[PDB]
């Protein structure tokens, strides 16, 4: 039987433990010293010291969900592809980027007089709601006080959602993420839609403090007055996802192309979040060490706008699976950990290897002679035929004529580990950028050795100061993106940006399969 | 204001600094014992740069010092300028690394390490305002180049924005004493490059041709070697600790002195030295100290500069003299040898003047200087590696304590890469 370490489930224990009875699996409540096949994490992935196995927990998952890190990886794709990412509202850091989100909000205003933008202003480490709020003006940010060293995100407001019984409404999406090479995403079919308690409006300095209905988050809107509990799975302020989707095709909207949308840009999300992952997958697991799986349930956050197109909002690396009992919160998680659980049971992919092996046929010498009444017994029973089907869909992770060229930063990302070095070290040093460019022979008599270092100070510097912490010691991924943006700046003159970029990583791919040839 | 700690690594770096701290004590009238009996008062007014005030108006120098064999501690304790060390200063373990560079980086130097990082945060923090860390270890041995290559690289981490000055002591041609010296020495030129922002050359071969030659000596043991070493060391840092007209200190020297990242590798030297027999027959003069200083002789590496040019020289004088005697002389230097320095660059001269001369002299030059010929200190080394790999020998020592192959080759190709960086600027 599969061993499942439940230890560190904490709200995820309950809606797990019935899917462990829904399995027949056993389960370690308090856990053991031998190795487990499936390890649940809760918040970290460094709560155990896990050597072999499973675990629901990707390295690092708490930092890129955090929302300056998605943000910077979301200005980077929109910069390789504006068009294809324009489901993220545009975002500035504060107080890094406080001048240019002035200077920009002030030069559309010039533009267009009539313009009134409402922005949103929200902590990078508050949750549940709490330190967001609403501004009309750069010069309504609260730049007095001792809570501003804080790193914040102001964000372009969606003033015109989808309103349903007058009430705007986010939806709660569960997404697995099962592996990262080979790339593999799934859905589920059906998801939490929480509404606001207080009818919608459109924001005016009047209502701007009015959280209840500007703010979808459940912990703020249970503590309402107007918070109602229902059963059914269509009333109340949270509703399954199915119902919605169905009573908006009972007016005529096509739900297969909204369908169709929220999986384009729940991968999107997954494809430009990848990379960072990949490489603290290195710097945690190196590879040709011994190691464990990895696996992970994320809460995407959508906003579904009147005119049906999504809006990605925050993204959590640690969703509440808490059951507690609601019955659409059961029928809904429960299930989704259940389908988590049958998608990587370890002994599937063991009893696929033999079914296919006892498959195959020998032919040869056929000789025949009678034999008489010998029935065999039906020995071949799904173990799962009892289970209900998996709502997680496989969405093709390989959407080719859908996604194939949003491979871009995860293509290139490679080259970063190729010359990390020793230990998995999070930064590259200036010996590693030196060894790239007399690798791929980027130098040249335009480009020489002390403009390549000046630029690698240069890039270090920046983004060391622009992090909270100031050591910063070494060069992180998105600066290697930058670095790798001038380079191919500056070779293929008078090109596109998806034409370049691309088709320097076509000549590093060829210079480094000369070098190991 | 602008603290400096020190750090001393193996026997060699445990003497000379030995030597520097009863140097220095002299000069700041520092008593075996702690207390200050001085004459002048410039110099309590900046003993805060090297000791600590403790209770009593007893300073106590702010050193580290470190070692993988505990005898060489007493030797440091039982010995003048001994017992003003600080006890819990004293880091040490059982066995010497022997002369295994995996030793000391890897398997039983790296418990050591920790505590003496604790040490360095302790006394990092009861300091004002950092200006940097210096060492003195010798290349060659195991806990040396081991120990103080794995100290640097976990120092830079921590603190990347001080200065880091090393005083090294590199392998030699001629005089020898080990057998597996090369294989340490490159395995450590590579953390050198990139973890350090001054490195001063020393052998024992130009220290002892010194003793030879300038002073006339008859048997130069080594302690005149540390004492050369220890006079440099003060005249380095010397703009800092008493007041001039010219001042420079350590990062205005590496803002002259290092034109490329990688090009940080100096050669020493002190201007007044004389004999004992010959002092009354030579005038102290400011055109005599800019002669012998410039003299290929009186240099402390075995690298002869007129093989390449000059990139950059600075000179640090220290006594009372007049401005336009050193700018004339030390234009005049480069008018005259004029093909011994880089013409990209002009004005190939940095100079301080410091008031205060060193004591029982009148006018003394401390200088420093960047050029190319030190590939040659480089290079030799490498052929002697090539030697000891092709038939590899002694390389069961070093693959037994867990370092691969593939760092020996890593290690090399980065030393003739520094080789070659330092040569295409020649020509
Ligand atoms: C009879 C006489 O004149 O003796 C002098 C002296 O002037 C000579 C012999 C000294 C003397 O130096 C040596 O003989 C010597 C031999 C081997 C290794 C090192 C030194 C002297 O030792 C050195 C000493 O110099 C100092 O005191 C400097 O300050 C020097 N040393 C010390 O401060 C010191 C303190 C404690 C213990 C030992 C030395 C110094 C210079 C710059 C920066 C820091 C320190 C002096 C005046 C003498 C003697 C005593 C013979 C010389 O000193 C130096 C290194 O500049 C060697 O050539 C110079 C000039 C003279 O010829
Ligand atoms: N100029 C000086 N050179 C020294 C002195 N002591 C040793 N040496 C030289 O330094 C070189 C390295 O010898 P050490 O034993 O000091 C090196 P280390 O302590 O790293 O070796 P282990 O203690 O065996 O680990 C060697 O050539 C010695 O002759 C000294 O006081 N001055
Ligand atoms: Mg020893």
């Amino acid at each position: 039987p599969v061993t499942v370490d439940s230890s560190k489930a904490r709200t995820s224990l309950d809606a797990l433990k019935i899917s462990i009875r829904q399995l027949k699996w056993k389960e370690f409540p308090f856990g053991r010293r031998l190795p487990c096949d499936i390890y649940w994490h809760g918040v970290s992935f460094h709560d155990n010291d896990i050597f072999s196995g499973q675990v629901n927990k990707f390295p690092g998952m708490t930092e890129m969900v955090r929302k300056i890190t998605l943000s910077r990886a979301v200005r980077t794709m929109q910069n390789l592809f504006p068009e294809e990412y324009n489901f993220y509202p545009r975002s500035w850091i504060l107080p890094d980027e406080f001048q240019l989100f002035v200077a920009q909000v002030q030069m559309v205003k010039d533009d267009d007089p009539s313009w009134k933008p409402t922005f949103i202003v929200k902590p990078d480490g508050g949750c549940q709601g709490d330190g967001i709020y609403l501004i009309k003006d750069p010069s309504d940010i609260r730049l007095a006080g001792t809570l501003q060293s804080r790193p914040a995100v102001v964000q372009e407001y969606i003033c015109k959602p989808l309103l349903i019984d007058k009430l705007k409404f986010d939806i709660r999406l569960y997404v697995l993420l099962k592996s990262l090479d080979p790339l593999e995403i799934y859905i589920a079919k059906d998801g939490l839609s929480r509404f606001c308690t207080e009818p919608y409006q459109e924001p005016t300095p009047k209502n701007l403090h009015r959280i209840f209905m500007h703010l979808t988050n459940y912990s703020l809107n249970i503590h309402s007055g107007n918070f109602i509990h229902s059963d059914s799975a269509s009333t109340g302020s949270k509703r399954t996802f199915s119902s919605i989707l169905c009573r908006l095709s009972s007016k005529g909207v096509d739900i297969k192309k909204v369908w169709s949308d929220i999986i384009s840009v729940v991968i999107k999300t997954v494809i430009a979040l990848t990379p960072e992952l990949k490489v603290f997958y290195q710097s945690d697991i190196p590879t040709g060490r011994p190691g464990p799986t990895c696996f992970q349930i994320l809460g995407f956050d959508i906003l579904l706008m009147k005119n049906l197109k999504p809006i990605l909002l925050g993204v959590n690396a640690n969703p509440s699976m808490r059951i507690e009992p609601s019955l659409v919160d059961e029928e809904v998680k429960v299930a989704v950990i259940r389908d988590t659980l049958r998608l990587m049971d370890p002994l599937k992919k063991k009893r696929e290897n033999q079914s296919q092996q006892l498959e195959k046929p020998f032919a040869g010498k056929e000789d025949a002679l009678d034999g008489e009444l010998t029935s065999a017994p039906d020995c071949n029973a799904n173990p799962e035929a009892h289970l209900p089907s998996i709502c997680l869909k496989q969405v093709f992770p390989k959407y080719a004529k859908q996604f194939n060229y949003l491979r871009l930063v995860d293509r290139m990302a490679n080259l970063f580990i190729r010359f990390l070095g020793i230990k998995g070290t999070m930064k590259l040093g200036p010996t590693g950028f030196r060894t790239f460019i007399r690798s791929c022979k980027l130098s040249s008599s335009s480009l020489s050795m002390a403009a390549v270092d000046i630029l690698y100070i240069d890039i270090t510097r920046r983004w060391n100061s622009m992090t909270l912490d100031q050591r910063d010691s070494g060069m992180c991924l998105q600066a290697f993106v930058e670095a790798f943006f001038f380079l191919a700046q500056r070779k293929f003159k008078m090109l596109p940006l998806h034409e370049q970029v691309a088709s320097l990583i076509d000549l590093c791919e060829y210079h480094l399969s000369l070098l190991d040839e | 204001m602008r603290e400096i700690v020190h750090i001393q690594a193996g026997q060699c770096g445990n003497q000379i600094g030995a030597k520097f701290w009863e140097v220095i004590s002299d000069e700041h009238g520092i008593d075996p014992t702690g207390t200050y009996h001085g004459d002048s008062d410039l110099q309590l007014d900046r003993i805060s740069v090297y000791y600590n005030e403790a209770t009593g108006g007893k300073y106590v120098p702010r050193a580290i010092l470190v070692d993988l064999e505990p005898g060489t501690m007493d030797s440091v304790r039982s010995g003048p300028f001994g017992q003003i060390f600080r006890p819990d200063n004293f880091v040490f373990g059982q066995s010497g690394a022997g002369n295994n560079w995996a030793k000391g980086h890897y398997t039983e130097g790296a418990e050591l390490v920790d505590s003496v990082l604790d040490v360095v945060r302790k006394e990092a923090e009861s300091c004002d305002c950092l200006q940097g860390f210096q060492l003195t270890h010798s290349l060659g041995g195991g806990t040396g180049s081991g120990m103080g290559t794995l100290l640097i690289s976990k120092i830079r981490e921590e603190y990347p924005d001080r200065i880091m000055n090393t005083f090294s002591v590199v392998p030699s041609p001629k005089v020898s004493d080990t057998v597996v010296e090369p294989y340490n020495a490159t395995l450590s030129v590579h953390q050198l490059v990139e973890n350090t922002d001054e490195t001063y050359c020393i052998d024992n071969e130009a220290l002892y041709d010194i003793c030879f030659r300038t002073l006339k000596l008859t048997t130069p043991t080594y302690g005149d070697l540390n004492h050369l070493v220890s006079a440099t060391m003060s005249g380095v840092t010397t703009c800092l600790r008493f007041p001039g007209q010219l001042n420079a200190d350590l990062r205005k020297l590496a803002v002259n002195m290092v034109p490329f990242p990688r090009l940080h590798f100096f050669m020493p030297g002190f201007a007044p030295l004389t004999s004992r027999g010959s002092q009354q027959y030579r005038a102290l003069t400011v055109p005599e100290l800019t002669q012998q200083v410039f003299d290929a002789k009186n240099m402390m590496a075995a690298c002869d500069p007129r093989h390449g040019r000059y990139l950059t020289v600075a000179a640090v004088f220290r006594g009372r003299m007049s401005m336009k005697e050193v700018d004339e002389q030390m234009l005049n230097v480069q008018n005259k040898n004029s093909s011994y320095f880089v013409e990209w660059i002009p004005n190939n001269v940095k100079t301080a003047v410091c008031d205060i001369p060193p004591r029982g002299l009148k006018m003394a030059v401390t200088f420093i200087g960047n050029s190319t010929a030190i590939q040659e200190l480089f290079k030799r080394i490498s052929e002697q590696f090539t030697a000891m790999f092709r038939r590899k020998a002694f390389l069961h020592w070093y693959t037994g304590e867990g370092m691969d192959e593939m760092e020996f080759t890593e290690a090399e190709s980065n030393m003739n890469d520094l080789v070659s960086e330092y040569q295409q600027y020649q020509d």
